[PDB]
RNA sequence: CGAAGAUGAUCAGAUACCGUCGUAGUCUUAACCAUAAACUAUGCCGACUAGGGAUCGGGUGGUGUUUUUUUAAUGACCCACUCGGCACCUUACGAGAAAUCAAAGUCUUUGGGUUCUGGGGGGAGUAUGGUCGCAAGGCUGAAACUUAAAGGAAUUGACGGA
């Protein structure tokens, strides 16, 4: 039987949207499908802050940051801990927590 | 006796209330099967249908037993209850307990003229429960009920003499063709046909009037 | 509207749509066809006269255990070969 | 099987059965 | 209903809702009859006399009950200004 | 495309009806739904109703008291000899005492009852109880 | 409401409706009477216009078509009807 | 019906207009709207407070209709409405529940909590809803205080009034309570205002 | 794992909730009545049920205790809750009506002390 | 990038998944094919029935913000409507076998108009005939024979390299 009523993607009124590749397995998905992420990190890590700004002309620079959007297929996301299956009632949610 | 719990049947075992149509103006609620017992007591029981329901367990089926029951009498009134139980004689008798809470008055009729003592539906009727429907149609004198057997002795413990049946779906599913016929047979009051047209003075309720011979103090 | 058409001048489409989907049943397509006298080796009999050329033990469909003794037989009037079941206990015995 | 397959090893045996008659024809 | 010899037989005529006149039958068990107190000269509640209503489930349900008893006490002089016709 | 307008007219009775309104509004108002009208009205099933007078095809509001269980339309409107007007009341009409089958007669557009008093049969329109 | 007049409506109720879902159908365009800082010679013109308008003394336009009401010219003094 | 005394008085107005029950929500639902009176600006309906007084008033008469006080059930589960209904609670007669209304009070016979009342008021219909969907098994007619805002389900009588403010759910509860009891021996003059104040129904931190 | 079954505490209850006038914070007094007022079968649940007792009583001390109901405690709720400010609120201060109120106010026609000002939005 | 194919691993086998290459293909011109889980598994047209909020396009009204600086265009924004759209949320008046559904409602109280399709599971989208296509194939399409279930939805349990 039916699982979702917006199917498993995000697909009212087009029929065809594109597909994208996911970043760990390279499947095509659509894009209003695939799950799709934000990876705003800053450039070095946590612990070498300390390090960076020792190490450093221009005191105080900028750490700079690391933007990258990335796509998921269901699988590689559940696989990952992503998305995390739900209860039936509880996969309504639709809140990003 | 039991001097129970209930305004209604604070009012019932002391009598303040002798007749099981004022409760059914009123429609209170009776959750007192001794006020079935006193207001309407030539009330007859019968055992429709005794089946096993099962439930898978880690190791064993556990079996209970469902009972139908259809308590009535034949000037009107039936109700009908379905009980599940370890045992088939606590299904049979906590089932004539429910069936007893749940009985209803039938609004019987003609097939058509007026001359005395009405045999029949005073309308067609249906009722749905499950994929079962069961339509009950108004037939003239002597052409008995003509249903399946349940459903007629569902409808001779009613009270109805004269009654053609329709039925659809999975007539097969006993629980569900009986309750189908018992919301059919509870749809006769809810008709408003041209008889009852004419707007009444709405009487006030035995528990405004008795007030006092309720709530146990 | 219920798929159907309705109209006072529709009959023609409707009787021509009960007798398209007619087809669909089983027995008037069997009696349509002419089932019975084309296949059927009973040519629409219901009982037709034949030689025994053997008896054969036929092994019952599982969950069953038996041989159930029926004979193989050409039919008179029509020459197609049956299997034909005994029904008795005995009585291959009384066939030949 | 599958029924796409299923239907796969149907067109195999349709174009055999529509060789061995052009051999015949 | 009647018959032929007189003999009112019926066993009973089911009270009608005063919002829509929907008969108001045994099982239905949303349905309220809300009595209001005639109030006399000087403002005291007469005990015994009422002015009585009936609502079914169907429009109790269908939240209609409020403004149904609005519309039954103005027509019956309970309320003033409450309700308008022209909604 | 809009076919029957008694068909419209009778829904929207009915799903008002249904809900427990005290009026509806019609669009767009023939005169065979006027005739409908008056014939439930004459019996009883509704109150007054209202002809808005706008400059096309008329609009209508009728007073909804609380008798009118069902009125149908039956389509299409099938030729109903005289001695065929009992087939179409056992099938329509809930007992054999009350309900009215309207027929659009030459005689008038009129219940079954008048009629058969009338000795008169037409076409079927629909029914109301 | 379950109880509401339809024959007679409010006037804020008939004014929130669109022009074909009234009681009774009818335009809530208008005329206006637009006299140009010109001459003193009156030019009537529709709300909604769809034409550039002239005048005889201010011969370029009184009003500019838009998707719904015309844009009158800026001096131009409008009266209605 | 009512003659010349249960008209809204300048008294009673001025209790009403400083306690902001003329202050609705900003969401009106359409079984609501008729006690909505020209909504101020920043979104704040503006209620009817005459219309108040009058279904108050109407609610009183129902109150005082019933024999018996005793089964006429008061219900806050909010803790702004549970001082108020102890108050009315003692003031009338009106068995009240404050707190929980633990499901099964107007079914199930075999609780120790349980209740064969005549007629139920509620303080919110959103917080009580367990009350009113149990109040709709046995024929219990609801008196509700509302907002523009709260569900008008199985509720015969919405008393308007803003359900967000203390003042206000006190007040109504208080007015309630004066005008059951002057439809009875208890305040005997429908002018002279009670020497119970209105202070006593609000409730108090810390 | 100290933890008190139901047995003791809703014998606790049911001694707390009729014998108040009665055991008090002590458990050697509280595990001697309880041989009178209860019939408790053995001397390890007699001290288990007298100092869940006593625990209990030492919380009615400060504070009241929730699901013990007693009859020394609702007069101590009714006292407290008795009281009624002073300052006498609901009264006017010098009452502060702001625009579309007071289009209710005149609507109704009462006469009542007025501030308009207006809405800031 | 990559049906096929080489090639390296794995494996009992591995003629697979993984790795390295790699022809057809992927792109285009000129033609063919005409099928997809071509799905919203939900024909099209029409009317009615219950509440809300968001959003997209158009329009209407604020003596509303953005140019607050003397009686401060427009665009952009805000508020309130309105029509049209993609949808969503709540409820169940109703419907359903249920899942669910503002349509899958207004159905035994069965008729608004109209087209197409289905009649237990297989055999079988097979055989044959015709027709279209260069072909692959498409469209139309049985029967003999066989079978007592196949299936749908939900429940409890048990199991899962969840
Ligand atoms: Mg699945
Ligand atoms: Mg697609
Ligand atoms: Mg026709
Ligand atoms: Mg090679
Ligand atoms: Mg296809
Ligand atoms: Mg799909
Ligand atoms: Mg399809
Ligand atoms: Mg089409
Ligand atoms: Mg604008
Ligand atoms: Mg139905
Ligand atoms: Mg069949
Ligand atoms: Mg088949
Ligand atoms: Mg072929
Ligand atoms: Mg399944
Ligand atoms: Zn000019």
């Amino acid at each position: 039987p039916k699982k979702r009523a917006s199917n498993g993607r995000n697909k009212k009124g087009r029929g065809h949207v594109k597909p994208v590749r996911c970043v760990n397995c390279s499947k095509s998905i659509p894009k209003d499908k695939a799950i799709k992420r934000m990876a705003i990190r800053n450039i070095v890590e946590a612990a070498a802050v300390r390090d960076l700004s020792e190490a450093s002309v221009y005191p105080e620079y900028a750490l700079p940051k690391t933007y990258n959007k990335l796509h998921y297929c269901v699988s590689c996301a559940i696989h990952a801990r992503i998305v995390r299956v739900r209860s039936r009632e509880d996969r309504k949610n639709r809140a990003p927590p | 006796g039991w001097v129970p719990v209930t305004k209604l049947g604070r009012l019932v075992k002391a009598g303040k209330i002798t007749t099981i149509e004022e409760i059914f103006l009123h429609s209170l609620p009776v959750k007192e099967f001794q006020i079935i017992d006193t207001l309407l007591p030539g009330l007859q029981d019968e055992v429709m249908n005794i089946k096993p329901v099962q439930k898978q367990t880690r190791a064993g089926q556990r079996t209970r037993f469902k009972a139908v029951v259809v308590v009535g009498d034949s000037n009107g009134h039936v109700g009908l209850g379905i009980k599940t139980a370890k045992e088939v004689a606590g299904a049979i008798r906590a089932g004539i307990i429910i069936a007893k809470l749940s009985v209803i008055p039938i609004r019987r009729g003609y097939w058509g003229t007026n001359l005395g003592q009405p045999h029949s539906l005073a309308t067609k009727t249906t009722g749905k429960c499950g994929s079962v429907t069961v339509r009950l149609i108004p037939a003239p004198r002597g052409s008995g009920i003509v249903a399946s057997p349940a459903v007629k002795k569902l409808l001779q413990l009613a009270g109805v003499e004269d009654v053609y049946t329709q039925s659809n779906g999975k007539t097969r599913t006993l629980e569900n063709t009986l309750k189908a016929a018992f919301v059919a047979i509870g749809n006769t009051y809810g008709f408003l046909t041209p008889n009852l047209w004419a707007e009444q003075p709405l009487p006030v309720s035995p528990l405004d009037i008795y007030s006092d011979e309720a709530s146990a103090q | 509207g219920k798929g159907k058409p309705r109209g006072l001048n529709s009959a023609r489409k409707l009787r021509v749509h009960r007798r398209n989907n007619r087809w669909a049943e089983n027995n008037y397509k069997k009696r349509l066809l002419g089932t019975a006298f084309k296949s059927s080796p009973f040519g629409g009999s219901s009982h037709a006269k034949g030689i025994v050329l053997e008896k054969l033990g036929i092994e019952s469909k599982q969950p069953n255990s038996a041989i159930r003794k029926c004979v193989r037989v050409q039919l008179i009037k029509n020459g197609k070969k049956v299997t034909a079941f005994v029904p008795n206990d005995g009585c291959l015995n009384f066939v030949d | 099987m599958r029924a796409k397959w299923r239907k796969k090893r149907t067109r195999r045996l349709k174009r055999k059965r529509r060789k061995v008659r052009a051999r015949s024809k | 209903m009647e018959n032929d010899k007189g003999q009112l037989v019926e066993l009973y005529v089911p009270r009608k809702c005063s919002a829509t006149n929907r008969i108001i039958k045994a099982d239905d068990h949303a349905s309220v009859q809300i009595n209001v107190a005639k109030v006399d000269e000087e403002g005291r509640a007469i005990p015994g006399e009422y002015v009585t209503y009936a609502l079914s489930g169907y429009v109790r349900s269908r939240g209609e009950s409020d403004d149904s008893l609005n519309r039954l006490a103005q027509n019956d002089g309970l309320l003033k200004n409450v309700w308008s016709y022209s909604r | 495309t809009r076919s029957s307008v008694l068909a419209d007219a009778l829904n929207a009775i009915n799903n008002a009806e249904k809900t427990g309104k005290r009026q509806v509004l019609i669009r767009p108002s023939s005169k065979v739904i006027i005739k409908f009208l008056q014939v439930m009205q004459k019996h009883g099933y509704i109150g007054e109703f209202e002809y808005i007078d706008d400059h096309r095809s008329g609009k209508i509001v009728v007073q909804l008291n609380g008798r009118l269980n069902k009125c149908g339309v039956i389509s299409p409107r099938f030729n109903v000899k005289i001695g065929d007007i009992e087939k179409w009341t056992a099938n329509l009409l809930p007992a054999r005492q009350f309900g009215y089958v309207i027929l659009t007669t030459s005689a008038g557009i009129m219940d079954h009852e008048e009629a058969r008093r009338k000795h008169v049969s037409g076409k079927i329109l629909g029914f109301v109880y | 409401v379950l109880v509401q007049d339809l024959l007679h409506p409010t006037a804020a109720s008939e004014a929130r409706k669109h022009k074909l879902k009234t009681l009774v159908q009818g335009p809530r365009s208008y005329f206006l009477d637009v006299k140009c800082p010109g001459c003193l010679n009156i030019t009537t013109v529709f709300s909604h216009a769809q034409t550039a308008v002239t005048c005889e003394s201010c011969s370029t336009i009184l009003c500019t078509p838009t998707g719904g009401k015309a844009k009158l010219s800026e001096g131009t003094s409008f009266r209605r009807k | 019906s009512l003659p010349a005394t249960f008209d809204l008085t300048p008294e009673d107005a001025q209790l009403l207009l400083a306690a902001n029950t003329h202050l609705g929500a900003r969401n009106v639902q359409v079984h609501q709207e008729p006690y909505v009176f020209n909504a101020r600006p920043d979104g704040v309906h503006v209620i009817n407070v005459g219309k108040t007084w009058e279904k108050l008033v109407l609610a009183a008469r129902i109150i005082a209709a019933i024999p018996n006080p005793e089964d006429v059930v008061a219900i806050s589960s909010r803790t702004f409405g549970q001082r108020a209904v102890l108050k009315f609670a003692a003031h009338t007669g009106a068995t009240p529940i404050a707190g929980r209304f633990t499901p099964g009070s107007f079914t199930n016979y075999i609780t120790r909590s349980f209740k064969e009342p005549r007629l139920v008021i509620v303080t919110d219909p959103r917080s009580d809803a367990q009350a009113i969907k149990e109040a709709s098994y046995v024929n219990i007619p609801v008196i509700a205080l509302t907002d523009l805002d709260s569900p008008s389900e199985f509720v015969d009588v919405a008393i308007p009034c803003n359900n967000r403010g203390k003042h206000s759910i006190g007040l109504i509860w208080y007015l309630l309570a004066r005008e059951v009891l002057r439809l009875r021996g208890a305040l005997v003059d429908r002018t002279q205002p009670w020497s119970i104040m209105p202070d006593l129904y609000f409730y108090r931190d810390p | 794992g100290r933890v008190r079954t139901k047995t003791v505490k809703r014998a606790s209850k049911a001694l707390i909730e009729r014998y108040y006038p009665k055991l008090t914070l002590d458990f050697q007094t509280n595990k001697r009545l309880c041989d009178e007022i209860a019939t408790i079968q053995s001397k390890r649940l007699r001290n288990k049920i007298a100092g869940y007792t006593t625990h209990l009583m030492k919380r009615i001390q400060k504070g009241p205790v929730r699901g013990i109901s007693f009859k020394l405690q609702e007069e101590e709720r009714e006292r407290k809750d008795q009281y009624v400010p002073e300052v006498s609120a609901l009264d006017l201060s010098r009452l502060n009506v702001d625009n579309q109120t007071s289009d209710l106010v005149k609507s109704l026609g009462l006469k009542l002390p007025l501030s308009v000002i207006n809405v800031s939005a």
